[PDB]
């Protein structure tokens, strides 16, 4: 996890896992948050990227996690508060359950067919 | 991970027999995940 | 007999005498009531209250084991790599006996003195303990974390 | 009376869980589904063998 | 809540110095019946399980079942000072933060108190049932160390091959490679060197070296060494520690890339 | 003009090198009663004071009072490369700006000789009283050594306590607690000396690790140490080195702060 | 196909530690007559040269002849686990890269069989000249080497004058002239012990401390030694076993500069 942060109490370190990479016999997974990670390290590597999740779905997804804490919220306001954290998972998923521990910030009725 | 002591030696000295050998627990409390370290 | 400035004189001791941000304010007030708290990361002005709040939270969470289940860096500090290598882990790791729902509490006042690599290493150690441990972070510019 | 975050509360057990990212999950699934059946194939060679 | 007197505490700096660094903390799983360490190594591939029954013990007192986990390194910094020749205090509550290591210099009075934290660990008792094993080697203590040195300075890994003679080590390392027989020499004068074999088929395995080099670190604590091992098991090194109990060490065996014809 | 004649450079050394860390610079007073050394922490939190009898050296002489201050790091460079068994001179003009070291031959073959600039600074004479201390004890240098680096590893910072039972260290680190307990009935065999008291009343302070463990850089000088320490005079520490003075050391406690409610 | 047997053990074990850093490859000539050793060293100083007979060995056995090359180091490292009392038997094959080492058992069952892979390197003929020397001494061994022990302490090149006084060992060095000479008597607790001089003419020169406390690693070969010095050519040392063969180390004077008039 974020081989990309080396010391330099971390003497060696790319050495270090090209050895390894070099000798195993077991799977061995590279994460990390830099795209240029892949331009400064050698090796042999299969690649796999990540990109930012889709902000509907990620609204609908945190819609039903507050839906499951008995709680009902409109999407338009879990899209800008992924839009503020760059649809950023974690962050949305925390601070939602600090805000509905908390006890919601307003309430105000919506009558939706689309209680 | 980077919070623990990562230096060449000592994760080659605790970590390469885990990619050169067997587990000896291959039955039971298995689905756990120690994260690596040397205080 | 010693002249004990007044901005430790009256110091608030409770959540409730605490004015300003008084929405956030109520949302540390229900924390401290019933627990499970997520970690803190409270941004201002200086001298907004931050501090107090945190360690008026942390004294209504706990109560009789503040000294123990809490810790507290500051600049003053050493909040080098071999500290957040060493002793955060240490106290993340170490078991303390608290009531149900209730974690032990580490505090980084004023958070904008850590190095990069300092919260490079601590992120792994706040996000893996979180089952026992809550962090709690000060700080006055967001954008130097 | 919970004592635990929501990232681990809902954190996904199985990849068909994740959100996003189908194809990366697809290609991780198989890499790791390979391997678990090379791993497989080498004990039962040593059964084999022995 | 838990009390035990240690009658001496050389064979605790004998079996941390065997476990200083293959092993990243101590568990002590403690009933009536004794003392208890299920831990397995940093690389998670071998297994150290140690005994310590409570006939042992100056005084044993356990009130109820107790599971400590407690960094290494601290208990290796504080026992370096502990005496050759000594009575050890091991004071443990019942739900408390604390283990207390009471030390008795041989002065009239100079107490040395260290008071550890526990470290919480989410792992439980870890061990293999008991199986019958095909290769049961009583064998000696310091030529053991020897011969893993010698494959040390030949190689890296170790290949055990059980036959009916004994048991032959090989190694073929860059340098060369050397192969070394043991067999039954159970007619000599003393039963520590004397090697007699019970085993019940011929069954080859290839372990790690160093780990066999830490294993018999700990040689001179017993006088003798019972090996247990057979297919697709660990390898067992077990020394019996006279009066007090016995210790198990568990080796997963080298996996091997078998090419298929 | 004064001429110094160090029996041992021995004890030079290992005075320079108890205080190599301790201060920025050495800055010695010479009187006809002999050579004196007042100098008080860069931190300005500790005070190393040495006196040195005239008779103790093999001659010394004196016109006036001079005190003169020399940098330490090259003091150090130059005392670094000297036998232990040899006989030193100190040579200082009555108003010149260099200081000579005539070191004898150590290899009976080649007399040494090394200056040094002289270095002004502000030097003033801490003349503290000594007054009656509510705490006395007389303890060997080693086993203070040994004790100080013990607790260093485990704390910051180390209580002292004195009472009528004995002399009592805790030190409270992250790993957790360490106390050692001594007893005046308490005599080691090591060395041979018997823990004593001349106390009159129980007192608990708290010093640092780093200084501590650098007045225990002094413990080859001599085989006991006596400490003092009262309830606001702070910790003293004190060698008698055999015919050649005595070396004091103040080391003020960390202020303790009661936890609010 | 080459199979050498040698009757104890106590041979090799102390002739390869003389050769403990002498040398980095072991060269052998192997011929029907019997085994040498010709191997020189790197700084182009020291000449090593054993000559095993055929007779001393228990049986011999030579279908042709060898270049043998052996590592030193890996060598040593089979050497250390050789029964004393053991029956050492080494095979060279005609064309493999194994040189076999079987040894007799150290647990009297528990025997070895080792290999050791062949390097292949010039191997070039090394002259002996087999000369007449100036003086030739019959030695003690042990006695040798406590002096050149005693003067390894003081420099790195001890001066050697062979007269009919005897051998005179001065090390003109840092700490002090070391002067020993031995004359023809020298009483021991046996019947005779004779430092014998059979001379033509008086010889002085100067040699290396390193490679005689080498040397002097081969004590236990043989109580009684002849060291040969001429004027010009290098040291030779003979230890003669009188059953096995003559270790014979050859080392170059150090040439004193003759500073220009
Ligand atoms: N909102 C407040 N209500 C009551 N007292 C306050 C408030 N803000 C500050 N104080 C007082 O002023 C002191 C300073 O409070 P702090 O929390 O330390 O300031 P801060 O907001 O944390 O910003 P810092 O300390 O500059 S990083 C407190 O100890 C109180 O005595
Ligand atoms: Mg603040």
């Amino acid at each position: 996890e974020e081989v990309d942060v080396i010391f330099d109490e971390d003497a060696g370190f790319l050495n270090a896992i090209k050895t390894f990479m070099a000798t195993t016999k077991r799977p061995v997974i590279l994460t990390t948050s830099d795209p240029t990670f892949s331009l400064m390290f050698d090796g042999c590597f299969e690649e796999i990227k990540f990109s930012t999740p889709s902000l509907l779905n990620v609204a609908s997804y945190l819609q039903m996690i507050c839906l499951t804490e008995n709680f009902r919220t409109d999407v338009k306001d879990f899209v800008t508060l992924l839009t503020a954290n760059t649809c950023d998972i974690r962050k949305s998923i925390l601070y939602l359950q600090f805000w509905i521990r908390s006890g919601g910030g307003v309430l105000e009725e919506r009558p939706l067919t689309l209680l | 991970n980077a919070s623990s002591q990562r230096s060449g030696r000592q994760i080659l000295s605790q970590l390469k027999e885990a990619t050169q050998s067997h587990q000896v627990d291959k039955q039971g409390v298995n689905s756990q995940k120690p994260c690596f370290f040397n205080s | 007999h010693y002249e004990l400035p007044w901005v430790e004189k009256y110091r608030p001791v409770k959540l409730n005498e605490i004015v300003g941000n008084e929405d956030t304010v109520s949302r540390l007030e229900v924390f401290a009531r019933e627990g499970n708290v997520p970690n803190i990361i409270i941004a201002g002005p200086p001298g907004t209250g931050k501090t107090t709040s945190i360690l008026c939270l942390a004294r209504a969470l706990l109560g009789p084991a503040l000294k123990d289940a809490m810790l507290e860096l500051n600049a003053s500090n050493d909040r080098g790599i071999d500290v957040v290598r060493n002793k955060i882990k240490m106290f993340a790791q170490q078991k303390v006996t608290l009531p149900k729902g209730r974690h032990k509490i580490i505090i980084l006042d004023e958070a904008d003195s850590m190095t990069d690599g300092a919260q490079q290493a601590l992120r792994r150690t706040m996000e893996i303990y979180s089952k026992t441990t809550r962090f709690a972070l000060a700080c006055n510019a967001s954008d130097k974390i | 009376t919970e004592d635990m975050l929501w990232t681990e509360k809902y954190q996904p057990q199985t990849a068909s869980e994740l959100i996003g990212n189908e194809l990366a999950i697809k290609k991780l699934h198989s890499w790791l589904k390979d391997w678990k059946r090379r791993a497989e194939l080498e004990e039962r060679q040593n059964l084999k063998g022995k | 809540m838990f009390e035990a007197r240690l009658v001496q505490g050389s064979i605790l700096k004998k079996v941390l110095e065997a476990l200083k660094d293959l092993i990243n903390e101590a568990c002590w799983d403690i009933s009536s019946s004794g003392v208890n360490l299920q831990s397995m190594d940093s690389s998670h591939v071998s297994l150290v399980q140690l005994t310590l029954r409570s006939e042992g013990f100056d005084t044993y007192r356990c009130d109820r079942n107790l599971a400590m986990g407690v960094n290494l390194t601290s208990m290796s910094k504080i026992l370096k000072c502990a005496g050759n020749e000594d009575i050890i205090t091991l004071r443990a509550e019942d739900n408390a933060d604390t283990l207390a290591l009471v030390f008795e210099a041989p002065n009239q009075e100079k107490v040395s108190d260290y008071e550890m934290k526990l470290m919480d660990l989410d792992v439980e008792q870890l061990g293999i049932p008991e199986q019958e094993y095909s290769c049961v080697v009583k064998m000696p203590s310091g030529e053991f160390a020897r011969i893993c040195r010698d494959l040390s300075h030949i190689g890296d890994a170790v290949v055990i091959s059980c036959a009916k003679d004994g048991v032959k080590f090989s190694a073929s390392g860059e340098l060369g490679n050397g192969n070394i027989k043991l067999s039954q020499t159970s007619n000599v004068d003393k039963e520590e060197e004397a090697v007699t074999i019970e085993m019940n088929e011929p069954v080859q395995l290839t372990f790690a070296l160093r780990y066999l080099n830490f294993f018999t670190k700990a040689t001179p604590l017993s006088s003798t060494v019972t090996l247990s091992m057979s297919a697709d098991v660990p390898l067992v090194v077990e020394y019996k520690i006279a009066d007090m109990g016995h210790l198990k060490y568990y080796l997963a065996p080298k996996i091997e890339d078998e090419e298929g014809s």
